[PDB]
RNA sequence: GUUAAGUCUGGUUUCCCUCCAGGGUAUCUUGA
């Protein structure tokens, strides 16, 4: 075993998540999970493999049969990790959360006998206990966690981060049966200590991946040309998404500080791809350093000797949903403000939006699109829009999508909770003020044909207008 | 009349394979067989209990099927391929307390499907603790081989 | 009986090191796996029990199932911070075990090495272990008379075999540690830990999407709170042999492999400890 | 005591003319008995340079060099650039011991500068293709020693032996 | 091991016998009194008390009047009164189950550690290289007797060698750390 | 070894016979009854209260109704007719049962034993010191006979010597322990 | 009669041809070296349980049998342990056959059905018995036989 | 596949003229392991003419001829008419293995003509009378051989091998 | 420009023993 490589990345906003689903917790504080950064980059591989494998074959792959592919590499239940990764962080060490004070007994006694619903609300740095019985106490807690302003009127300018403070900021209480002095004290606290710990973001976090290999895979079948796509998908994962929650709306974005490497010839090329980005100084460069990987990797000195290899299985369209890079419609910009950015993007992904009302201008179309593009939508018409082969007027047909008739995709597009965005964010850096916005689109399996031209058109609408 | 270890495990790993349609059902059941066994004896006989009646997420079409098929010949265990595997399981563990006589029937009918009872049965099971952990880790070890034997792996 | 079940939670608050843990978490767990059994019929629930929250709190009025099933992971996360809050180290009943095992092998002519090493990043041994299996589905390599964590004597050799063996070749390998028609030459203990910093036990989480998944269809987080280690926590053993050849290949690999994994799941960096100190106390 | 040269095992070369001393004294203490390689030595913390083979101190505990610990003097063009060491054979590393050692010796190590011109990075080196262990033979066991083709039928455990046990880690640079 | 409430002292774990134990003790000290010169009447005096409390299970170093042994096994005990010696010579209490109950209780208190062979190629578990061990615990106390006919060498046996023993290694797996043990002789340390 | 059902009394082992024992028993007793001025009316009479109660299995001591012994064979006892006194004295049930069940019941008490021979330097098992070994249980009974003819030694053997012989080494394997047993003279123990 | 003696070489010479592997033939030789004493002390239902465990039964093994029962160019595939189960299994099966305790016919249209497997099972309960007599000097014959005609491994 | 010249064990003293390489080419089949000869052969069904030693095949399995399958070429001018082979180096009956079988073996043999003079009947030959012993090492395991009666401490344990692994049969005329 | 509300998911899958040792040495017409 050996290093591979060793690269010095940084967050920006991030928004990881533990057990507490917070940044930090009673025990520890882990502003960074390698766990996440191995789930994302394997990722990044099954999508980066079904763009190569589609713009040279016209196939698409299972994820599972991916993952068999790669299992050389990333390891499964029948193979170790051929890497192993490692997050170092500046000042990684015991940073717990400890809430010494927060003196809430008159809440408590003015709570008893009447189930009521209780809130909490960062009020200029004083948070308000506003109970839902027509009552508010400012609660005077300490804690070791110091929420600076910015961070408040972040999450309070922010509409998305003011959104899923919801699940954190309530409890409803029902105190009409007996009920103590001593319970309560701690229902409480637990409320208090969940709304506090959610304002934990750092921002510019700044850690440092490494990879090890293990020399022991050396050359087996296809293991050198395998592990050079997984470090290409690697670069590509830190180009185009971050870690934490809400990677696909700007947070957790990463930025290449300092890339260096110890075993040339399976890295230099990665290296020099990376160290491109050490440098950036305008806008429209950004663009063509995405495109130069995003078409090397299919179109370069060594691509792929593997696809043939029986391993793999193609997809079942009306029932397998696979997502890969246009590679096309991307659309670069420049920001230098990166907080208002970041509070800007719900403008352009919301229905009512008027960052949106102002580029589809219509409704019935405004929720179509954000269903097919922005991950899922809460509904209770539209879907004359989406059916797969019907009356076209924008062109958000989808695979299997019949117009009114029992399917798969007759509600997994409508209802499953769980879909990530097509329409993604980014806030990529470069080390000096450089600060450019990325927004693209993934290309996703069940789009029968999409008007890229269109399309484009509203990216590049939706991405100077969000700044 | 009183039938041995083995041959109450064959009666009774009869009625369940003949109850798992999905044959990745079978495959899940095989894997409890062959772990709970030692988990039993790890956690003891009661915690591991309550866990497998937990994991079976009970209280569905799920608990009728179960107490069919203790007389149907034709009851077919449905849900996820995992809590079936569980429910499959429990009905083994079941099978056993009922055929031994270490409890009744109706009782643990009853004490499954709702609540005020569950807690009576946990206190009836440790009563008969003794009763039960001398001689349930031969049924079930019979389960374990007539499982890895008759069922292929996943 | 149930009164020694309804009350459990205070004990293991309340005792801290002196509950047996084994036990505490076994009998927790048929709490656990009858939320809703115990959460009914106006029980006998004190004004300090721990379980009478959920009284109080209503996560759901809608449904009365899924207020129930909301609870019952509320309360699985409230016992993984209870177990890794109260239950604390206290190392000097391991201190002594080791010392007196130490002057017991000095008084049969053996080559000693102590060895302290401390836990760097949250570490995992023994997952697949029972302790916490029937709450979180996923364990930790425990002694229940000790009373402690361990790490296996058995994974240890394993692990300094396989580096020994991968530098050394796999015939020096069996000559130090035998093979299966002789003898090894070397003999480890197990590793129990000696002194945290403030914790030993600390939640964690494992939220898999698309683990043996097909496509973007099925993607579904499943998240798994479960117990690891704390970080800092210092483990120490013995490593005891007569033929002091033996003792070369200890000294060297022992600050080598530890700097990798010892326990599960590092992969992505969790099992990582770091050499405190080593000991040799040659007895020729 | 006696003076002990030890000749470096790399995939390289470069040990011809270095020694004033090539079959040694009486004996050297690496044996070949018919089971391989005996009472090879194994230096860790030093990595070999594959050109001007040369045991340079890079402090990674990590590195490892495996090579012959011989009887003889080297050539007394040298001691600039050796090491040379008095060990009473306790604090030797070896492998395979067949034998007893004269429980202090004279090593003599081929040192090198550790080059603080350009870092030191390492990368682990193996021995494989045996068109590459056909002529190790060749070079450090037939001088080395005599016993090669007199009564040597076995030379295919060497060969495996050395295709195995020998390994090491070189600067590569 | 134990969970119990109610009880001063905590205790993690609890020393425990029944009564066919004590009456195979009894049997060996009983036959070897008859079979030799050398019989030992504090013991004998000390199982007996013990033994007229049989059919019922009791405690003799300490004030519990109920616990869950190994998770399992809810039992009420009664204590013995302080007259009783020192048996083990340690700070721990010593229930004495009835057999019907001590028979689990002591047949689920040995350790099981599941282990495991690694392939090497893959680092991933070998097929068919998984398998369970019992161990028994730290500090269990086994009684046994060494009886010796009459010769010389006998007595340079029993009086120079019996004496300088005092550890031993029994059982298998010495490699991880097992199968350490130490003989106190009842005519020295009761 | 047994495991009671419907049996409020709780015993974790019984002792076991059969009627083919007993009647061979018989047949030592009738023989010796006439080639001496010595009869045995009550042990007699006792064997006969037993075997008039052939064809069923049944117990004497306690009241079991039904167990399970040596963990695989469920029987169905009969009390014996108004509690017939004992014919050993230990308080432990003895269970006479059919000849056929008791044939594999006796087979499942006998102690099979694996030893093996370890080589003295090495620690490594001896190439062909392995070996299975089958004793009789501890607390088994036999039964038999010693017969003496007329003279005066015979008085002296019969009023000297076989009063004072309570333990007997019988059998090998002595140094494992094994054969240390106790002869219960049948005049004076019933 | 000793006729047990001579049935077990035909079962033997079966078994030692179809383990073409000589791994299987090594192991082999040890299962009949342990399970012989396991049925004695244990009994034939537990030991049977533990064999049929190991044995990994399935249509295709299991039609390794079958033919294995009537030609004679069968070869047993599987793993090294797991066909030096299967083989034992075949040396159990073929003397139940060959002494008539159950039916050929009963036998084949039941290590086939999948379903009727478990009712063979039943049925080899219910003579748990007497198999476990009847088949004593057998199984003390192929023990002897491979521990004579193979080499330990 | 690779060459192989059987010689016939006699008596008699002609061996040395079946071939001029005596050695083959880098490996000696029958080796000398100080344990005795090992990878000998032995071949069934044939017999050893007394003169001139050459196999006349019979249809006898209890007739053997004890030799060595000596690696190489029979010069290419002997046994260019006689009994030769290609076997899969398995069917090779080879007994005390001990070493690698080269996975096929192209074999020639002193074979005589089936001798139609007499009604051959066998006779068996126990080598003993240690003259031809001390004859034989010099004659071959010192011409043929190149690892003998150059190392060997032991001249005649070596040589005592002989007496209990090569007694053919001869038919004396 | 404002009001209010979060919802969904809550561990699965493999491996359950493999190899050697299966007994060795000693004892074997007397009267009629």
């Amino acid at each position: 075993e050996e290093l591979l490589m060793s690269l010095k990345l940084k967050a920006l906003y991030p928004l990881t998540g533990g057990y507490n689903r917070h940044s930090i917790n009673p025990f520890y504080e882990e502003l960074v999970r390698p766990t996440e950064i191995k789930g994302l980059w394997r990722w990044w591989n099954r999508v980066l493999f079904n763009t190569l494998a589609y713009s040279t074959k016209g196939k698409l792959y299972t994820y599972e049969s991916i993952d068999r592919l790669f299992e050389d590499v990333f390891g499964s239940e029948n193979k170790k990790s051929a890497v192993r990764l490692e997050v170092i962080t500046d000042e990684g060490n015991d940073n717990r959360f400890e809430l010494s004070y927060v003196e809430l007994d008159k809440v408590i006694d003015c709570l008893r006998n009447y189930k009521r619903k209780v809130s909490l609300d960062f009020i200029d740095n004083t948070l308000i206990a506003e109970i839902e019985g027509s009552t508010k106490i400012p609660i005077s807690f300490k804690s070791n966690l110091d929420i600076d302003k910015i961070i408040k009127d972040l999450v309070h300018n922010n509409k998305l981060l003011s959104f899923e403070l919801l699940g954190f900021k309530s409890v409803e209480i029902d105190a009409t049966k007996i009920s103590d002095k001593k319970i309560l004290k701690e229902i409480l606290r637990d409320l208090i200590t969940n709304y506090l710990e959610y304002f934990n973001i750092k921002q510019e976090v700044t850690f440092t991946l490494n990879i090890y290999l293990d020399k022991s895979r050396e050359h087996k079948q296809n293991f050198e040309d395998k592990l050079k796509f997984a470090l290409y998908s690697l670069l590509v994962f830190i180009l185009l998404g971050g870690i934490g929650r809400k990677t696909s709306r700007g947070f957790g974005s990463l930025s290449i500080i300092d890339v260096k490497c110890y075993d040339n010839s399976i890295c230099k090329k990665i290296e020099d791809l990376a160290k491109n980005f050490l440098k950036i100084s305008s806008g429209n460069e950004l663009k063509s350093k995405i495109e130069s990987i995003l078409d090397c990797i299919k179109n370069s000195c060594i691509d792929t000797l593997y696809i043939e290899n029986n391993i793999l299985s193609e997809i079942d369209p009306k029932k397998n949903v696979v997502y890969f890079i246009n590679s096309d419609l991307f659309e670069v910009k420049r920001i230098n403000d990166k907080e208002k950015v970041l509070a800007n993007i719900y403008k352009a992904v919301s229905s009512e939006g008027c960052c949106i009302k102002s580029i589809i201008t219509d409704k019935y179309v405004r929720k179509s699109f954000l269903i097919a593009f922005g991950g899922y939508r809460k509904v209770e018409f539209i879907k004359n829009y989406l059916c797969e082969t019907c009356e076209t007027v924008s062109s958000f047909n989808i695979v299997d999508f019949l117009l009114s008739e029992g399917s798969f995709m007759s509600d997994y597009i409508l209802q499953y909770e769980h879909r990530n965005s097509l329409l993604r964010f980014k806030l990529i850096s470069d080390n000096s003020n450089n600060s450019y916005l990325i927004g693209y689109i993934l290309h996703s399996s069940y789009f029968k044909k999409i008007d890229i031209k269109y399309v484009r058109c509203i990216l590049e609408k939706l991405t100077y207008c969000v700044i | 009349l009183y039938e041995e270890d083995y041959k109450l495990a064959l009666e009774a790993f009869k009625k369940v394979f003949n109850a798992l349609t999905h044959y990745g059902a079978k495959q899940a059941f095989r894997s409890r067989a062959r772990d709970l066994v030692e988990e039993i004896y790890n956690s003891g006989f009661i915690p591991t209990f309550f866990y497998i009646i937990s994991k079976a997420e009970l209280n569905s079409d799920s608990l009728d099927s179960l107490i069919s098929l203790f007389s149907s010949d034709n009851a077919i265990l449905r849900g996820s391929d995992e809590n079936v595997s569980y429910s499959a399981y429990l009905f083994i563990i079941l099978y056993y307390l009922i055929k031994r006589g270490i409890i009744e029937q109706k009782f643990l009918i009853q004490a499954l499907r709702c609540e005020k009872t569950r807690l009576d049965l946990i206190d009836k099971l440790y009563n008969l603790a003794p009763i039960i952990s001398a001689k349930i880790r031969t049924y079930l070890l019979a389960i374990k081989r007539l499982s890895e034997a008759l069922i292929e792996a996943r | 009986a149930i009164d020694f079940l309804v009350n459990i939670l205070e004990l293991i608050k309340e005792k801290q090191c002196n509950i047996n843990l084994f036990s505490a978490i076994s009998l927790t767990s048929i709490v656990y796996n009858n939320f809703g059994e115990f959460l009914s019929n106006n029980q006998s629930y004190s004004t300090n029990n721990p379980l009478l929250k959920y009284h109080i709190i209503i996560l759901n009025d809608k449904n009365k199932t899924k207020d129930v099933e909301e609870k019952r992971n509320i309360f699985k996360r409230e016992v993984a911070e209870l177990i890794s809050r109260n239950f604390k180290l206290d190392g000097e009943k391991v201190r002594n075990y080791f010392d007196s095992l130490k002057e017991v092998l000095k008084s049969l002519k053996y080559t000693i090495v102590d060895v302290e090493i401390t836990t760097r990043t949250r570490a995992l041994i023994g997952v697949s272990t029972s302790l916490g299996k029937l709450i979180f589905g996923s364990g930790i390599s425990f002694d229940p008379y000790m009373n402690l964590p361990y790490i296996p004597a058995s994974e240890i050799k394993g692990i300094v075999r396989s580096y020994i063996e991968g530098k050394l070749g796999e015939q020096e390998a069996e000559e130090i540690f035998g093979n299966e028609e002789r003898e090894g030459n070397v003999n480890f203990t197990d590793a129990y830990p000696t002194r945290s910093k403030d914790f030993l036990f600390v939640p964690d989480v494992i939220t898999p999407h698309y683990n043996g998944k097909k496509s973007e269809a099925d993607a579904e987080p499943r998240p798994v709170i479960h117990l690891t280690i704390a970080p800092k926590v210092t483990f120490r053993f013995l490593i005891y042999y007569k033929r002091e050849d033996v003792g070369k290949p200890i000294c060297d690999s022992m600050p080598i492999i530890l700097i990798r994994g010892l326990g599960a799941r590092s992969s992505v960096g969790y099992s990582l400890f770091e050499l405190r100190k080593i000991e040799v106390i040659k007895a020729a | 005591s006696t003076q002990r040269e030890y000749v470096f095992i790399p995939i390289t070369n470069s040990i011809t003319i270095d020694v004033k001393i090539t079959i040694g004294g009486s004996d050297h203490i690496t044996n070949i008995d018919e089971r391989g390689i005996h009472n090879v030595l194994v230096i860790t913390g030093y990595a070999v340079d594959e050109k001007n083979g040369r045991l340079v101190p890079t402090l990674d505990p990590c590195d490892y060099v495996k090579g012959i610990l011989v009887a003889g003097t080297p050539q007394q063009a040298q001691s600039n650039d050796f090491l040379t060491l008095k060990l009473p054979a306790n604090k030797l590393y070896l492998i395979r011991k067949k034998g007893n050692i004269s429980d202090d010796l004279k090593i003599y190590i081929p040192y090198s500068s550790p080059d603080a011109r350009n870092s030191m990075k390492t990368k682990p080196v193996s021995i494989s293709d045996d068109t590459i262990v056909n002529n190790i033979i060749k070079e450090v066991f037939d001088k080395i020693y005599n016993i090669t083709q007199k009564e040597k039928v076995k030379i295919e455990k060497v060969k495996e032996d050395i295709k195995e046990l020998f390994s090491y880690y070189a600067l590569e640079q | 091991r134990i969970i119990e409430i109610d009880s001063a002292k905590p205790y993690v774990w609890v020393y425990v016998t029944t009564y066919e134990l004590l009456k195979k003790v009894k049997l060996y000290l009983d036959s070897i009194s008859q079979l030799s010169n050398a019989s030992f009447s504090n013991l004998k005096n000390k199982i007996d008390t013990i033994l007229a409390k049989e059919g019922k299970n009791i405690t003799l170093d300490s004030d519990l009047k109920s616990a869950i042994l190994n998770e399992d096994f809810y039992v009420e005990l009664e204590a013995l009164n302080n007259k009783i010696p020192s048996i083990i010579n340690a700070g721990v209490p010593l229930l004495v189950l009835e057999d019907s109950i001590g028979r689990e209780v002591i047949n689920r208190s040995l350790i099981r550690v599941r282990r495991i062979r690694i392939d090497r190629d893959k680092k991933v578990v070998e097929t068919g290289g998984l398998w369970s061990e019992e161990y028994v615990p730290m500090k269990t106390i086994f009684f046994s007797v060494l009886l010796g006919k009459e010769s010389k060498e006998s007595a340079i046996f029993a009086s120079c060698i019996l004496r300088n023993l005092r550890y031993v290694i029994l059982g298998g797996k010495e490699t991880i750390g097992k199968g350490i043990v130490e003989l106190r002789w009842v005519k020295d340390v009761i």
